[PDB]
């Protein structure tokens, strides 16, 4: 017998040194190898297969890493980093992981050569601020109302993806979307393009006839078919509140010893409902809708004064409705008022798109809310048409906060790591080569790029090092479609600021925490 | 795949088919970080649990608790995953209609399906035929299963349950000494095969608790003889046991006596009660939602439009 | 590789091996429905775990029920289920386009060359062929004739050559019944109901309505000639009250009378009913059906039925509409103010049992915007065979009326298209041209497997078809009892122009978006 | 086993303290490789995937699957210092591990255990007295820099180090901000009252210090507006919901027609509740309980801001801040029901913020007090997690020395001269608690040997030089400027550390040394263990 005498758990098992940091390393380079063929507009698609049976079709870096599954915690780092980019900026989810693990691959080599985690740190973070003030210095800003500028902004954003074949359709939705997502009020500006901006992705039809709608549409019919499904000026009136009559909170037993009290209080329910149905008919709307239920009675209640009603709606369509019509959503019909009523909306129309009846609430004027109706070959083609333009639109969304560019086709990594090399030369202390290696190190998204053309990576990083040099060139980049080096002013790739800006701390930050991580620990239960 | 959201008049122990455990056990079920992940989820924490008895009493909170169960405690999409959800025996029309609305019409489920928690617990034991003993919180239920349906002419209820149970030990008054004598309910608690022979070191007969209807092996009796007389046998010797009441007493043997005395001298009854997952009706469900047959027997989407509460209650009026 | 490193539980396919298996698999998905394809094409029996038969000719069905656990099939099937979901014809042309759209890549992209000039050659190809399209479609008057035709070259796919000549005047009669000029069809207004006991080709358009179900009374008459058809969703069976009342009575007398009064709440609702039928029917020569959404208690049944009015309880949420556009009245919640107004007229009602089930016929309806299909037929699998013809159709129908153009069939349009395209390769710049050569080579498949189907020649054929329609430029397509050219125009072989478009837009589209696949990755656990 | 029949096993003698000492010593390399300026941060796997990234000596032993009991010991002592201090955990540990180590040796010689305790228990009085009398530095001959200075040497070693530069003026700011004055008018900075969130995105450098409270929440409807300027505050502890009768109390109904009149007031009374409160002029109205859809609808329609699901210890900070009253019901003295708007609270703003695709609400320029919350960027969950604690840790130690105005040296200094002093007094005590003693001041070494080894330096040439300095300091006193020498472990070079400014808080070391000191004492004083088997 003798029961182990252990002082920490068994399973409990402990690494330390070197080989944990060789190790994280190489975890994050590996998850950065998994989406490095994903990066710029040549690139190719990658069907992932869910644990549901679903089927993802993709090129985005977070969509990918985020459907892959490990057990490393440094890949769980990569993988965590990824998720952070696309809810930040909502692109570069695939260049930060390039960046991140290039960062650590150069740290690498300087840890195999006894200098200590925390110097190449501190280099880091030096050319993590000099990257800042030198994107910072390049930038250039946009006027927003130029709607072509705009235009090509987004296109700059979704050429790398699979709708670039109806590029300047969706430029154009994600575009218009964001427009009428801009929200004010009490001196806040608000463009939420995740709870008033929806994708509803119909199978069939084509992908051209897709288009953002000046309204809102929901998957609904009337309750009864004596209601119009056709109306041209529709007064509105939305309702948290079940027009049916259900039981109160008490304990409200009643007590019938006298006949008439069981038909009296039938009646008594029925004339709850009427009087529910009058205090809505008192403001004269044409539709009304409800997130809880209607009851029947309701419905001749409402058909009687020519309404038409739909049952159950979602919270958030009811929100969107609210946002498109101008409508407020009540919960108590005696509580309601004009202001409260819908006016704005230009046409209610109930049509059949396939064997299903949508509702559609468009021709709105100045609506904050939108429905953009995709239509496509299948379920798959339409989630990955969704995610495009979930990136364009928060492309769009970034500039509108801020206006400022930055060049793409990897002329703004040769422009920065240019100018940390350059600063480098001041530098006197052992950083200096962690420091030009992070430098060198920026240089990996056009190697990337170039590889993923099909071109001569050492030729063509060769050439733009050299024009990196000049001095009217920080703008000299290459095409991922041919392989040769172009100004971006020609070309026309240029990404948000905020985008890049967010992407490079992201990386360097990422490299910084997986570089102070040491003696892995393993075993203890939660 | 196939949302399996077992109510059983428990938590909602919701997940997906294939996985061996629920992954949405809601009632009874981070901080400092940024958003509404905690906030939202502080809400439904107080919200009662509509079920009470085997019976939905509030439907707006069992609504909001799915759509928690749902957004929250699983973040999927019931828009596209067919959902089986379980009803008590004997379940009102009316609550399967609000249920079948409330799955349709909000939730939009493209198709759904509602199966009998007894049905499902007899599933989760691997078999598809016998009869079903459910004693619970508050409600005991015999039901017949034969070809995996419950045969829905021969389920006596009787009421015998946890409750009725501690009474009378109660009896030999305040919450916390009733809870004691309900904690000796919980703990062993043998059933005796003669009372005689169990007092003298010292449900089955209504006249002990104060009842003059039956006992739960005459109502199981009575059960397999209310069915095929060929499909008797299976009946007999396929009697499954479930309920945590039922349990608790581990009552196997004084019942399989007094039906063996009750029956013919030819049926050999065998009860099959140790399995006690904690899950049972879950798995069953799971087991039922991976199966191809749970396709056939989806209510879809279209065929709610088409016929509303009469899908919902199958015709066949 | 890269993932295996991280999740060594993880199955991937790289470049050319993911090309590998995912033009393959649809290579597969071609072999099994190449035989659909046509009227001379084979029928499949397909017997479920259960042992449920299907006999199917459809590649919609024969894909869903076809065992098969692929992600390429998945991709496929799903994009015939659009294709189905919005259209109702086009999936086994769909599947077959589209594995010969990759076939024809893989014959390019095995020489070493990108499939990214492959795809470009598809889209130069899909906008010339789309543009072909719309010139050589058929703008016609949807006359009874053209769209008889057309029902025919969908239900002659479908079923049997006798049974398609009879579903062709059922579908078209269906659909020019509940047709409101320039105002889409809604097809929900066609119910479909199936019977059991007789021959296929008895098979009918009943302009009118069929329900399920007819009275559970049995002194309610059987037949009523002069009917008033009167719509309700009112329950008429005891509702208990919301706020659980209960009874509280002293003496077995005040028993009786709080009974007596439970029922008074119906018991009005009742007397309304046989108020209304009183004062509209004052006699016994005109006839009074009551069709309600909801429940009829026993009593409430025997109160109506002592009035000689028959009472059909729990229809269906659609035949409430049915109802109201066949026979002509108003739909009612309530009885509060109830009128003449509100009733419908059927010259005919009556009652057919079929085994243990109860049918309601409605017929006789003036000018009926609703009908109803009957499916008689001896076998299950007969009926649900002739549904799904039925839907295949109506839908035909539908779109030849919406889309007021119509196209040539037998393959002709893919053969001019295919001459088209060639013609135009010059026209596009590099390597894509060989794409538009893939292009036109997958549109020739409709032919081909026309004639592999007739049993002739594929190469024959199709030089024969090409060749007349080079000499004389008529659209001809295959005759399948000949093998020769033939004008499909002529003959009376049409196809729906939306079915073409959709057929090219999503068979390019995830055709392209396959190509460019390189890794298939299992990953998740 | 054997005479006893004791069903367990037993160690005794020079086998179970062997065995404690090793226990002990597995302990502190678990986390010696987190000392000082170089060290680095280990990963924590929870056996399903939860990662967890930390410098923390508290939380790494905190999260280990510990089974002896020695070593349990010094769990919980990590634990104490962490709640008692803040800072110094893994200093703690590596001290009552090198003592045990140390007084074992000597019992191995042995020197009875009474007797190496004795001399532990001196040697630990003397040094907090020389501590005490020699080793300190006022605050206040230094100013605000000393603040600022403590702040990154406590954060130097974790993940905002270097950032130290900013990351010091956030949290001295902080401090200042929830400073508050108690009677005795002695100045008290409650820790624990600045807000500390979570929000993966921008750097670090975007962290952001709020003037006012930073709440977890969100408001309750989409249609309600998401900014107030003028903000009047209402604090509540109950729940807006449609009034339910409580346990005792039933409706029953023998006359239908009084059916709907009960009905009405299930949401009449809360109804008026909320209009009591609106008349007022209250713009904002946080509560702890819930508020149903009828009363967001009150609360939209006027104007106002409501929040629900409010945290109790938020709503008593924001209240505490911004003026307000909590009220657990609208009840006064005078047996009605009314809310008076001297319960209300004041801010110059309240805003519903957008982090990060994650919303919460910001209540800014709080009168009748000034309120702190931080909001941490990084670039993931774990990176967050770990620059909360480091915050923490940040701040516990500028409030220790806000609280006593008495700093000592880092980098080994204090040890140093500690070792110093207590080899040259052993020489008075006894003849074996002499040996203690030494052993004792020999022990305290262990921090500056760490630093050098972590920095990857001559640890023995280095605390060599320490020693020598520090002596040279002790025996002439023309040098005692000497005393604030320490290490630089960027250089591997002593460093005068008063001026380079690496200090921590007296009580740091003083508390280190004392829990330390009883952790080696109970350790030490273990002779016999008796393990029972399992009663199962
Ligand atoms: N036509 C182009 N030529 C060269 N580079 C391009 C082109 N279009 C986009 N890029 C570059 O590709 C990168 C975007 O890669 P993408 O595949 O969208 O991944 P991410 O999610 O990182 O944005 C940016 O650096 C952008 O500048
Ligand atoms: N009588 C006919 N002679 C020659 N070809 C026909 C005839 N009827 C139909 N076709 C052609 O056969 C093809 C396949 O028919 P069908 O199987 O109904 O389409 P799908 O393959 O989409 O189900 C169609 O392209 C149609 O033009
Ligand atoms: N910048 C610095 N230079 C020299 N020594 C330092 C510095 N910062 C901290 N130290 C020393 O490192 C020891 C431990 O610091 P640290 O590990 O951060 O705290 P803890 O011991 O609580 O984990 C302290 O005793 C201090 O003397
Ligand atoms: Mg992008
Ligand atoms: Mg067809
Ligand atoms: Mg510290």
């Amino acid at each position: 017998g003798h029961r182990p005498v252990l002082v920490l758990s068994q399973n409990t098992k402990r690494e330390s040194g070197r080989k944990v940091q060789s190790g994280n390393i190489n975890a994050a380079k590996t998850i950065a190898d998994i989406i490095r063929t994903c990066l710029g507009p040549k690139s190719m698609m990658k069907m992932l297969l869910d644990p549901m049976g679903g089927i993802v079709m993709t090129n985005d870096g977070n969509a990918i890493l985020r459907e892959i599954q490990v057990q490393h915690p440094a890949a769980k780092s990569m993988i965590e980093i990824s998720r952070t980019q696309d809810e930040e900026v909502g692109d570069g989810t695939t260049s930060v992981i390039i960046l991140a693990g290039e960062m650590l691959s150069v740290a690498e080599h300087f840890l195999e050569q006894q200098m200590h985690p925390t110097v190449v740190i501190s280099a880091y973070r030096k050319a993590l601020d000099d990257m800042i003030s030198t994107l910072k210095k390049i930038s250039i800003p946009v006027d927003i109302s130029d709607s072509d500028m705009m235009l090509n902004i987004i296109n700059s954003s979704i050429t790398t993806k699979a709708i670039s074949r109806w590029s300047s359709l969706a430029c154009n939705i994600a575009l218009d979307a964001v427009k009428m997502v801009q929200f004010e009020e009490n001196g806040r500006k608000e463009i939420d393009i995740k709870k008033y901006a929806r994708v509803e992705k119909i199978p069939g039809g084509i992908i051209e006839d897709s288009c953002v709608l000046r309204g809102v549409m929901i998957n609904k019919d009337v309750t009864h078919p004596r209601m119009r499904r056709y109306i041209k000026n529709p007064r509105i009136v939305l309702l948290d509140s079940s027009l049916e009559y259900k039981k109160g909170e008490s304990q409200t037993d009643i007590e019938i010893t006298r006949e008439e009290d069981f038909t009296r209080i039938l009646q008594m329910e029925e004339e709850y409902i009427q009087q529910l149905c009058e205090d809505i008919i008192q403001l004269k709307p044409d539709v009304v809708i409800t997130e809880k239920g209607i009851s029947d009675l309701a419905q001749h209640y409402l058909m009687r004064a020519n309404i038409t009603a739909i049952r159950r709606v979602r919270k958030t369509d009811n929100n969107r409705i609210a946002r498109a019509c101008g409508a407020r959503i009540v919960s108590r019909p005696e509580e309601l008022r004009e202001d409260d009523v819908g006016t704005g909306a230009g046409l209610l129309e109930i049509k059949k798109i396939g064997d299903e009846y949508f509702t559609f609430i468009t021709d709105c004027k100045d609506p904050k809310a939108c429905t953009i109706l995709l239509r496509g070959a299948s379920k798959e083609i339409l989630s990955e048409v969704e995610r495009n333009l979930q990136d364009a639109m928060q492309v769009c969304r970034n500039v509108l906060l801020d206006p400022q560019l930055v060049p793409g086709g990897g002329a703004s990594e040769m422009a920065v790591a240019h100018a940390l090399t350059e600063k480098s030369k001041a530098m006197t202390g052992v950083e200096q080569w962690p420091y030009r290696a992070v430098a060198q190190a920026l240089e990996v998204i056009p190697r990337t790029l170039i590889q993923n053309c099909g071109a001569s990576t050492i030729r063509l990083l060769t050439s733009l090092r050299a024009k990196h040099t000049q001095e009217n060139c920080e703008t000299w980049g290459v095409n991922g479609e041919t392989g040769t080096l172009v100004d971006m002013k020609e070309l026309g790739i240029w990404e948000p600021l905020a985008v890049k800006l967010q992407t490079y701390k992201t990386a360097v930050e990422t490299a910084v925490l997986l570089l102070r991580i040491d003696d892995i620990v393993s075993g203890h239960k939660k | 795949a196939a949302l399996v959201i077992d109510n059983g008049s428990g938590m909602c122990k919701a997940g997906f088919a294939g996985d061996d455990a629920p992954r949405a056990v809601f009632p009874s079920i981070k901080d400092s970080y940024v958003g509404d992940e905690a906030q939202s989820k502080r809400g439904i924490l107080t919200l009662k649990y509509p079920i009470e008895h085997g019976i939905v009493t509030n439907w707006d909170d069992m609504e909001k608790i799915w759509h928690h169960t749902f957004y929250n405690e699983l973040r999927v999409a019931p828009e596209e995953h067919p959902v089986l959800l379980t009803e008590a025996p004997l379940n009102p029309k009316a609550n399967r209609e609000k249920m079948t609305q409330i799955m349709f019409e909000t939730f939009n489920t493209p198709a759904m399906y509602v199966a009998i928690q007894a049905v499902l617990s007899l599933y989760a034991s691997g078999r598809t035929t016998g009869i079903v003993m459910d004693s619970g919180d508050g409600v005991t239920h015999t039901v017949p299963i034969y070809e995996g349906y419950a045969l829905p002419h021969a389920i006596l209820r009787l009421d015998l349950a946890g409750r009725d149970l501690t009474d009378y030990l109660m009896k030999i008054t305040t919450t916390a000494e009733r809870e004691i004598v309900r904690d000796i309910k919980e703990k062993l608690c043998y059933v005796a095969l003669d009372f005689e022979q169990e007092m003298a070191t010292a449900l089955f007969q209504p006249s002990f608790l104060g009842m003059e209807s039956c006992g739960i092996h005459e109502t199981t009796f009575n059960s397999i003889m209310k069915c095929d007389v060929d499909i008797r046998k299976d009946l007999y010797a396929n009697t499954v046991l479930s309920g945590g009441t039922t349990m608790y007493p581990g009552i196997a043997d004084r019942m399989q006596k007094e039906i063996t005395a009750l029956a013919p001298s030819t049926m050999k009854i065998k009860i099959i009660a140790p399995p006690e997952r904690k899950y049972s009706v879950w798995i069953g469900g799971s087991i039922l939602a991976s199966l191809s047959t749970f396709q056939q027997m989806w209510i879809s989407k279209q065929e709610y439009d088409e016929s509303g509460p009469s899908i919902v209650h199958r015709k066949c009026f | 590789a890269a993932v295996k490193t991280l999740n060594p539980k993880a199955e991937v396919a790289r470049a050319q091996a993911a090309l590998a298996v995912n033009i393959s698999a649809a290579r597969g998905l071609q072999d099994v429905l190449r035989t659909n394809l046509g009227p001379k094409g084979t029928m499949k029996m397909l017997v479920s775990g259960a042992g449920d038969i299907k006999l199917t000719k459809d590649g919609n069905v024969l894909l869903h029920e076809m065992q098969i656990q692929h992600p390429t099939a998945s991709l496929i099937a799903k994009v015939a289920t659009a294709q189905d979901d919005i259209t109702g014809d086009g999936t086994t042309s769909n599947v077959l386009i589209i594995g010969e759209l990759l076939k024809q890549a893989d014959l390019y992209i095995s020489e070493g060359l990108h499939p990214r000039i492959i795809t470009e050659g598809f889209e130069a190809a899909k906008e010339k062929a789309l543009q072909f399209l719309e010139e050589v479609k058929v703008s016609r008057e949807m006359d009874r004739e053209t769209l008889i035709d057309v029902a025919r070259t969908s239900l002659r796919t479908k079923v049997h050559a006798e049974l398609a000549d009879v579903l062709t005047e059922a579908v078209v009669d269906s659909i020019l019944a509940i047709k409101k000029q320039d105002e889409p069809i809604d097809l929900f207004m066609i119910e479909i109901m199936e019977m059991k006991h007789k021959s296929e080709t008895d098979t009918s358009l009943i302009r009118g309505l069929v329900l399920d179900h007819g009275a559970r009374h049995p002194d309610m008459k059987k037949r009523v000639e002069d009917a008033y058809i009167l719509t309700c969703n009112v329950s008429l069976e005891y509702e208990k009250t919301e706020v659980n009342s209960g009874f509280f009575y002293k003496s077995a007398e005040e028993r009786e009378k709080l009974v007596k009064a439970e029922r008074k709440f119906i018991e009005d609702r009742v007397k309304k009913i046989i108020e209304l039928k009183r004062k509209v029917c004052g006699d016994s020569d005109k006839g009074f059906v009551v069709i309600n959404q909801k429940g009829i208690d026993p009593f409430s049944l025997d109160a109506l039925s002592k009035e000689g009015i028959v009472a059909l309880r729990r229809a269906k949420r659609r035949n409430m509409e049915r109802l109201t556009l066949a026979c002509g009245g108003v739909a009612l919640n309530s009885f509060d103010d109830l009128s003449p107004d509100c009733l419908g007229h059927a010259g005919l009602v009556y009652e057919y049992t079929l085994g243990e089930e109860k049918f309601t016929f409605i017929e006789k309806c003036n000018n009926p915007r609703s009908v109803t299909l009957l499916i008689k037929g001896p076998n299950k699998h007969t009926l649900t065979q002739i549904k799904d013809a039925v839907r295949d159709g109506l839908r035909a129908v539908k779109n030849a009326i919406d889309d007021g153009c119509v196209v040539p069939g037998a393959g002709a349009v893919e053969v001019a298209m295919a001459e088209a395209l060639i013609k135009h390769k010059p026209s596009v710049k590099g390597r894509a041209q060989l794409g538009v050569q893939a292009f036109a080579d997958a549109l020739l498949i409709i032919p081909k497997v026309l004639a592999q189907n007739s049993g002739f020649d594929l190469q024959e054929t199709l030089v024969k078809i090409q060749a007349e329609h080079s000499e004389s430029g008529q659209l001809v397509g295959v005759d399948l009892n000949t093998g020769e050219p033939m004008v499909a125009a002529e003959v009376g072989v049409w196809d729906n122009y939306c079915v073409k478009k959709q057929l090219l837009h999503s068979c390019t589209v995830i055709a392209t978006n396959i190509l460019l696949v390189d890794e298939i990755m299992r990953a998740g656990m | 086993e054997g005479p006893l029949s004791v069903f367990g096993d037993r160690s005794t003698g020079e086998t179970i303290r062997s065995q404690n000492v090793m226990a002990a010593a597995s302990i502190a390399n678990i986390v010696k490789s987190s000392l000082g300026p170089v060290g680095l941060d280990k990963m924590l796997v929870d056996d399903i995937g939860d990662v967890t990234i930390t410098n923390d000596g508290a939380t790494i032993l905190k999260l280990l699957e510990v089974e002896h009991p020695a070593a349990k010991v010094l769990c919980e002592l990590a634990d104490l210092q962490d709640k008692e201090v803040g800072d110094g955990t893994t200093s703690v540990v590596i001290i009552a591990a090198e003592l045990l180590k140390n007084a074992d040796e000597l019992v191995k010689q042995k020197i009875h255990p009474t007797s190496v305790i004795s001399g532990y228990r001196l040697a630990c009085k003397e040094a907090v007295r020389y501590i005490n009398e020699n080793l300190i530095v006022n605050t206040d001959e230094l100013g605000r820099d000393c603040l600022i200075n403590a702040a990154k040497t406590s954060m130097s070693s974790k993940i905002i180090g270097i950032n130290g530069d900013f990351f010091a003026n956030m949290v001295v700011d902080a401090v200042l901000a929830i400073k508050y004055t108690d009677i005795r008018g002695q100045p008290r900075y409650p820790v624990n009252s600045v807000n500390i969130l979570k929000a993966h995105g921008r750097s670090q450098m975007e962290s952001m210090l709020i003037s006012g409270y930073a709440l977890n929440c969100v408001v309750g409807s989409q249609g309600m507006p998401k900014r107030i300027v003028n903000a009047k505050i209402a604090c509540l502890d109950f729940s807006l919901q449609k009034t339910k009768m409580k346990l005792g109390v039933q409706v029953v109904i023998t006359d239908p027609e009084k059916l709907d009149q009960i009905r009405q007031r299930e949401s009449d009374i809360t109804k008026e509740r909320i209009q009591k409160i609106l008349a007022t002029g209250a713009n904002v109205i946080l509560t702890t309980g819930g508020i149903d859809d009828m009363c967001l609808k009150y609360f939209v329609e006027a104007g106002a801001m409501a929040v629900r699901r409010v945290l109790k210890r938020d709503l008593k900070r924001i209240a505490k801040a911004s003026g307000a009253t909590i009220l657990s019901t609208l009840a006064n003295l005078e047996g009605e029901e009314t809310f008076e708007a001297a319960m209300l609270g004041q801010a110059e703003e309240v805003v519903q913020e957008r982090i990060c695709d994650d919303e919460l609400i910001l209540i800014k320029n709080t009168k009748a007090r000034t309120s702190a919350s931080i909001i941490l960027r990084g670039a993931n969950d774990f990176m967050c997690d770990e620059m909360e604690r480091s915050l923490h840790d940040a701040l516990c130690v500028v409030k220790r020395v806000l609280e006593s105005k008495s700093v000592v040296p880092g980098g080994g200094a204090v040890e140093a001269a500690l070792s110093i002093y207590l080899e040259n007094y052993a020489t008075s005590m006894g003849s074996r608690e002499q040996l203690a003693i030494a052993e004792f001041a020999r022990s305290l070494l262990v921090i500056p040997n760490t630093l050098a080894v972590n920095a990857a330096q001559d640890s023995t040439d280095l605390v060599a030089k320490l020693r020598a300095f520090h002596n040279e300091a002790q025996v002439n006193p023309e040098r005692k400027n000497l005393k604030w020498i320490g290490l630089d472990l960027s250089n591997g070079k002593p460093r005068d550390n008063k001026q380079a400014g690496v200090f921590e808080p007296t009580i740091v070391k003083v508390k280190s040394l004392k829990f330390a000191t009883e952790a080696a004492i109970t350790i030490l004083r273990i002779d016999d263990l008796i393990k029972l088997h399992p009663e199962s």
